[PDB]
């Protein structure tokens, strides 16, 4: 009895590595972006019921790791390439968090429930993250609707302090490209993009559109008041930034 | 068992382990024989394998750095700059050996995050080398041209170490044939090539082109033009070359107002 | 305990007994009531904390150059409790 | 004893690159507090104070 937990909390550490069990297998159903696990027979039926428990931890952290391959594989330069380096980020920080766990087990110990409230403080970190990445599988955005999205979650997520700053060091790595090519409208009127990776796009006066593959920052308004900046160059808080940037530059 | 905490430090140098292989080239996975119920530990250190293989593409490059005398002088420089990120990956196995002989054990999971900082870099390195099959200068910097407008911050700062010295020959190319009219070539790396016929007396005719298909990308096509009429006429740092063209075409100029008093 | 906390006021503060007492009543109380570790002992946790402090603040070669440091700290072997002492260094950068 | 002081040239290394301000004297007593199984938590408040 003490015994049957002790080991299936090894093997619980093992997957949440990303790495197969002794007793618990992983067998792909959608490709492993949400592994459908089989823990095998034990023995004693009341710690099988408890493993199940913690599996789903495992399984929100597939949602991850597909992400991080994802916009890897498309070559992008937007600014969803980089919401995915701030997800491997806390995936690297999470890491230390098992491996002390492991650590515990070496000499010392950890039952199950030693385990339970241990995990408890990232599985809820995880879920949040899950959920803004399987959000935007779809195959999109591109830069200014990936900034749409993070921030109508934020938004949100309002009133419950946890995601206000988990959300908050997603969202500003998120903008560290974008107000770079935002500074370039404003103050020389000139598009600095790759790809399609800020909202006004071009084609003196010139041709510019905006699209709605590149969603403004909350409000239209605002993108029409770089609209209306940059043609004279060329002769929450965040939007708030561009109404006067106009008007200064007018 | 500690026998493979070090085992799997040689697989980063890229020396073949204490126990048989038959992948190198493939990943770095080693078989002992009884990987069976090594299927949990030993699947760790088959994510630890496949550090060790890119490695190994880094090296052989650098066994094509220095020949005879090998092809480019863009080619070579851009090979001491992915040694010298190799020389810092060796630092941190330097004090991962020294930690197993001391009065020893250290966690397979506690060693996997010394190795995911190496993973961020070194797989950005070899993705680097994929890109460049030839060593002719100038598709070097449209390599690091391609990567530094690419996302994520982490490899961005270490395109911008190489644009540092994979760049430092276009400009010492470049300042020579701006100021005296002196030009370099070892095997046309250089995008101004020379002799198209042969060499005339100067009042300004074709003897130099801008030599598409080998241009940097660090300029703009109208700017290799302009650089191209400063040197006849005397005859991101990738935005700062642009800006002394313009202080440069404004001295040049005087350079070619004293032609006009000779005749 | 009683002397050595006493000492730590003195080299401070600069001041010898019947100078430093009434900074030596906060010390007492703060020390007293929370004398034991209210964290699982580690010595790996609070290392990655220092090399990330160097990242951070991009010293990346100081950062490899802790890394070094560290195992020095490690064998000589005399020194056991590494991670309090280490945590507390950390803490005061 | 030459242990001892190999042991407290390394530990003043930690120090000077962390910034920390603490002298040969003050980091041995620190240690030996540290050695004594008091939680760093706590020490370290009580050693911003006495710098006040």
């Amino acid at each position: 009895l003490p015994s049957q937990e002790t080991c299936l909390v090894e093997d619980l550490l093992y997957i949440l590595i990303g790495v197969d069990g002794r007793y618990i297998s992983v067998q792909p159903l959608v490709g492993r972006q949400s592994r459908s696990f089989s823990v095998e027979q034990n023995l004693d039926s009341s710690v099988k019921e408890l493993v199940n428990r913690i599996l789903p931890v495992a399984t929100n952290y597939s949602t991850v790791t597909r992400f991080v391959e994802e916009n890897s594989s498309f070559e992008y330069g937007q600014v969803n390439h980089a919401l995915g380096a701030a997800m491997r980020t806390l995936g690297k920080e999470y890491m230390i968090l098992i491996s002390q766990l492991e650590h515990l087990q070496r000499q010392g110990l950890l039952s199950l429930q030693k385990l339970w409230f241990y995990i408890q403080p990232t599985l809820r970190t995880m879920e949040v993250l899950a959920s803004i990445a399987t959000s935007l599988n779809k195959g999109e955005c591109f830069g200014g609707a990936t900034l749409s999205l993070l921030h109508d979650r934020t938004f949100g997520y309002t009133g419950d302090s946890q995601a206000q700053e988990l959300c908050l060091y997603l969202t500003k790595a998120a903008s560290a490209p974008y107000f770079d090519i935002l500074e370039r409208w404003i103050y020389r009127g000139i598009i600095n993009d790759p790809y399609s990776e800020f909202m006004v796009e071009e084609h003196w006066d010139q041709r510019y559109t905006i699209v709605q593959q590149q969603i403004p920052s909350f409000l239209q308004k605002v993108a029409d008041k770089i609209l209306s900046t940059g043609k004279y160059l060329n002769v929450q808080a965040y939007v708030e930034r561009i109404e006067k940037a106009y008007n200064y530059a007018s | 068992e500690t026998s493979l905490v070090r085992d799997l430090l040689y697989v980063f140098q890229g020396i073949d382990g204490k126990f048989v292989k038959m992948c190198n080239s493939e990943n770095c996975y080693k078989v002992d024989g009884k990987v069976a119920v090594s299927k949990s530990l030993k699947d760790i250190t088959s994510k630890l394998s496949e550090l060790g293989w890119l490695h190994n593409k880094i090296k052989k490059y650098t066994d094509q750095r220095s020949l005879d005398r090998a092809f480019g002088l863009v080619g070579q420089s851009f090979c001491a700059a992915l040694h010298q990120e190799l020389k810092e990956y060796y630092r941190l196995l330097s004090v991962l050996h020294s930690q197993l002989q001391v009065e020893s054990s250290l966690t397979l999971r506690r060693l996997l995050v010394w190795t995911f900082d190496p993973k961020i870099r070194l797989k950005t390195l070899a993705a680097l080398v994929d890109h460049c099959q030839g060593r002719k200068g100038g598709e070097l910097a449209s390599a690091v041209h391609a990567y530094t407008k690419t996302g994520d911050p982490y490899m961005r700062s270490l395109v911008q170490h190489i644009l540092g010295l994979v760049a430092y020959p276009i400009l010492n190319f470049l300042y020579r044939w701006i100021y005296d009219g002196e030009l370099e070539d070892t095997y046309h790396e250089f995008f101004v090539a020379s002799d198209p016929v042969v060499k005339t007396d100067r009042l300004w005719h074709d003897k130099y082109s801008l030599r598409k298909s080998m241009i940097p990308s660090f300029m703009t096509m109208d700017q290799s033009r302009k650089v191209l009429l400063i040197g006849k006429s005397i005859n991101d740092l990738e935005n700062a070359f642009q800006t002394k063209i313009d202080a440069a075409y404004f001295d040049t100029s005087k350079y070619l107002l004293d032609v006009l008093n000779k005749n | 305990p009683n002397v050595l906390l006493q000492n730590l006021c003195c080299r401070i503060l600069g001041k010898g007994e019947a100078d430093v007492a009434q900074q030596f009543q906060y010390a007492v109380r703060v020390i007293g009531s929370n004398f034991a570790p209210t964290v699982e002992r580690d010595e790996f946790l609070v290392t990655e904390k220092i090399k990330k402090e160097f990242v951070r603040q991009r010293r990346e070669a100081d950062g490899a150059l802790f890394s070094e440091l560290h195992r020095k700290l490690q064998s000589q072997g005399v020194l056991k409790n590494r991670w309090s002492i280490l945590y507390l260094l950390l803490s005061l950068s | 004893m030459s242990a001892v002081r190999e042991t407290m040239d390394v530990l003043l290394e930690i120090s000077r690159l962390l910034n920390t301000g603490l002298d040969m004297e003050t980091l041995s007593i620190c240690v030996r507090l540290c050695e004594q199984g008091i939680n760093p938590e706590a020490l370290s408040s009580v050693i911003k104070e006495l710098r006040r």
